[PDB]
RNA sequence: CAAUGGUAGGAGAGCGUUCUAAGGGCGUUGAAGCAUGAUCGUAAGGACAUGUGGAGCGCUUAGAAGUGAGAAUGCCGGUGU
RNA sequence: GCAGUAAAUGUGGAGCCGUAGCGAAAGCGAGUCUGAAUAGGGCGUUUAGUAUUUGGUCGUAGACCCGAAACCAGGUGAUCU
RNA sequence: GACGACAUUAGACGAAUCAUCUGGAAAGAUGAAUCAAAGAAGGUAAUAAUCCUGUAGUCGAAAAUGUUGUCUCUCUUGAGUGGAUCCUGAGUACGACGGAGCACGUGAAAUUCCGUCGGAAUCUGGGAGGACCAUCUCCUAAGGCUAAAUACUCUCUAGUGACCGAUAGUGAACCAGUACCGUGAGGGAAAGGUGAAAAGCACCCCGGAAGGGGAGUGAAAUAGAACCUGAAACCGUGUGCUU
């Protein structure tokens, strides 16, 4: 039948242009007395999925 | 694009203008062959169905116990290894026609009436005129014609006359203007198409 | 081409692999899935996605965001997807949309500016961008927002 | 098990836990035996306590 | 002029079995099977002759698959020690 | 869906993909987001896509075959004990 | 009830071929014809459009049915305008508690149900528009009936198949849910093929018989009833070369 898509997935990643995927950052939801103003800052921002874990990941997210 | 008018008798009468984007194309052998197997493919009623595992009779126990026999385990008498088992990965009920583009299909008629006048396979008759149903005479019209064993008569709409007539002569099938295929126009060896229906198919497919 | 000696063109088709038939193929024994595991199993394999008990990347990484379930996105048409039109010829959607440029008018028509127009006409259409506005006034004609 | 007048019956649902376990549970009427004028020959019967709120007699 | 051991494995070219479409053929002046033979190709394999056999079957091109067995203490049937 | 022969095919243009991307979004647009910046940086911008189909994989299906210890529902049985 | 109309549960008619050759027999081969609204198909001593049953086409019911045109027949009020009053579905909506359902986990559950307690309005009203309200828009619950498009095939009728051809295809092509197994629920097989025609071997010989060997039937009898073809494992009898 139709095949399905990671719901878990699909609200963690934007598509971009050339076919990556934009991705938030992790290490980002507490403890930030410990973490350095310069890690906060520099985790303020947007990555790319990896190419090793698009080539995991291609199926789970075919639709987006 | 001048093909000669005969009378049913074969004595020329006048002269018709078939285009060449429609009857002098050069074939394109890659989307008439495409469009053959679509045909072939189409025809196909699979009904052809085996018992797997789950619907052979019966078999529900196992047929001993696991140890102690010295025979090998198994688990039911209608498994695939044994004699009146199910089958793994047989046929199943299916069907097996696609579909092409449609620009495709039409670049398929084209380049099958072009190969049939390229080879000088085209008569364009005048008109038909059967009156009432009599074989006989149809062989005698394409006998006088001079067409192969094979030939495909083209009319206008329907001509009950003209179907029924050759319905018997082995080897000619009768098709109107619209209902024209491919598998039909590349068996046929010769072809016998109404000049009202010449200049139908010239429009319709081109 | 005769229905007998018919051929189908250069490299359009291939004969498939056949698993598990003799050792000469290559694929003899083992069909191709190695000797043991999860992978050498009918069904076997495992879920995408799935790293072996470790956290897989889509629970590393956070969500973010939501959906404006009324979105007013538009059926663009560039400014040189507009000198298929002619001088002074008053365009509207409908002409557009009839000229096959824009396929569907989806919530409205948005003119964006990219090449030229080489041209001088009036239009008429839902949302414009400024560089549209110097564009069209720059050689002359109006743009009159519905 | 059925009153005579409305016919409030029993249903079945199910028994939730803190952790969301669920077991079967049912659901039964207030039915009460209350001797009322059946055909106008007086008989016992089981009424619900909702028909007998207003509407009854005994 | 250089290269050619090879297992898990990747790639390519192919040989065979049944059926279908078309074309062209063979068949009681003896088909398919079966048996024998000292024959041909690089291989999967292909012919030819002679016997048994008493009716169907090849070849070319292309399509589809229940397509290839030596092992699963495999299943069924025969026959051994 | 309709016509058609259980075919081709004709008709059917809701939809579907592409021609513009950026941002969570409002929104803006060959730019956009962050940001006070006209800084810097991220993603873009230099057209090629789409329909069908052969082949290779993968998903959902029992999905290469065989094989448990076992679980649950409805029935049968105190002629042995 | 009373008249018709096609269709369906028997059926009827239905074109056109002869000769030679090989053969046990031709439908084959060869030559010369013919019909076709019929060259679908199955038979026939081999492979048949013209031999047979049929096919295209046409025709056809005493009756007993579905079906349908009508004729009856049986039923029977259609509007506007005011609008002062009146009426418009109660233990109901709905709320609380506990559950189910709706793609959505007593939850916002609004939409919606069930149990338990409460419990309303009557147009100057009531419900809905995803907590929600105010306003707007739509609707008018708590009574009932309703064909079509849709799902399926134990059957029956006609037909189709790049579906199987007896370890396949139904378990079952064959007296099969039967031998058989079990106290019972149940479980469950194996097993088609002489030839064209039974022409199924008159008599004789050995033998008690089973068998056999002649003769005869037949194209063929290593086609003789366990009967078409008859592989391999396996068992024999000879021997050329070896030990």
């Amino acid at each position: 039948p139709k095949m399905k898509t990671h719901r878990g997935a699909a609200k963690r990643v934007k598509r971009t242009a050339s076919g990556q995927l934009k991705r938030s950052r992790a290490f980002t939801s507490h403890l930030f007395a410990n973490k350095s103003t310069k890690q906060k800052r520099q985790l303020r921002k947007a990555r790319l999925v990896s190419k090793s874990d698009m080539k995991r990941v291609k199926q789970l997210l075919a639709y987006k | 694009a001048n093909y000669d008018v005969l009378k049913l008798d074969g004595t020329k009468s006048g002269s018709i203008e078939l285009s060449d984007a429609v009857f002098g194309i050069e074939p394109n052998n890659s989307v008439l062959f495409e469009a053959i197997n679509l045909q072939r493919a189409s025809l196909r009623q699979g009904t052809h169905a085996v018992k797997n595992r789950s619907a052979v009779s019966g078999g529900g126990r196992k047929p001993w116990k696991q140890k102690g026999t010295g025979r090998a385990r198994q688990g039911t008498i209608r498994a695939p290894q044994w004699r009146g088992g199910g089958i793994v990965f047989g046929p199943t009920p299916r069907s097996y026609a696609y579909k092409m583009p449609k620009k495709m299909r039409r670049l398929a008629l084209r380049s099958a009436l072009s190969f049939k006048a390229q080879e000088n396979g085209l008569t364009v008759v005048d008109a038909f005129n059967f009156e009432a149903p009599k074989t006989k005479e149809f062989k005698n019209v394409l006998s006088t014609l001079e067409q192969p064993k094979k030939v495909l008569v083209v009319t206008e709409n329907e001509d009950v006359n003209v179907e029924l007539s050759a319905r018997n002569i082995p080897g000619v099938q009768v098709t109107t203007a619209q209902g024209l295929n491919v598998l039909d126009i590349t068996n046929a060896d010769s072809l016998v198409i109404t000049e009202a229906a010449a200049k139908k198919v010239e429009e319709v497919l081109g | 081409m005769k229905l007998h000696e018919l051929k189908p063109a250069e490299g359009s088709r291939k004969e498939r692999n056949r698993v598990g038939r003799g050792v000469a193929t290559g694929n003899g024994k083992t069909s191709g899935r190695g000797h043991k595991g999860q992978k050498a199993r009918s069904g076997g394999g495992v879920r995408p996605g799935f790293e072996g008990g470790q956290l897989p990347l889509f629970r590393r990484l956070p969500k973010r965001g939501f959906t404006n379930i009324n979105r007013k996105e538009y059926a663009i048409v560039n400014l040189d997807q507009l000198n298929k039109f002619e001088d002074g010829t008053e365009v509207t959607p409908a002409l557009l949309v009839e000229s096959g440029v824009v396929k569907n008018e989806k919530s409205g028509i948005k003119i964006l500016g990219n090449g030229s127009l080489d041209k001088k006409l009036t239009v008429k259409a839902h949302k414009f961008s400024a560089s549209a506005a110097e564009a069209i006034d720059a050689k002359g004609g109006a743009h009159e927002v519905i | 098990k059925q009153c005579f007048v409305t016919g409030r019956k029993a249903s079945t649902g199910n028994r939730r836990s803190h952790a969301l376990n669920s077991t079967k549970r049912r659901w039964n009427a207030n039915l009460q035996k209350v001797r009322i004028l059946v055909d106008g020959k007086p008989k016992k019967v089981w009424v619900s306590a909702r028909a007998l709120k207003s509407g009854k007699v005994t």
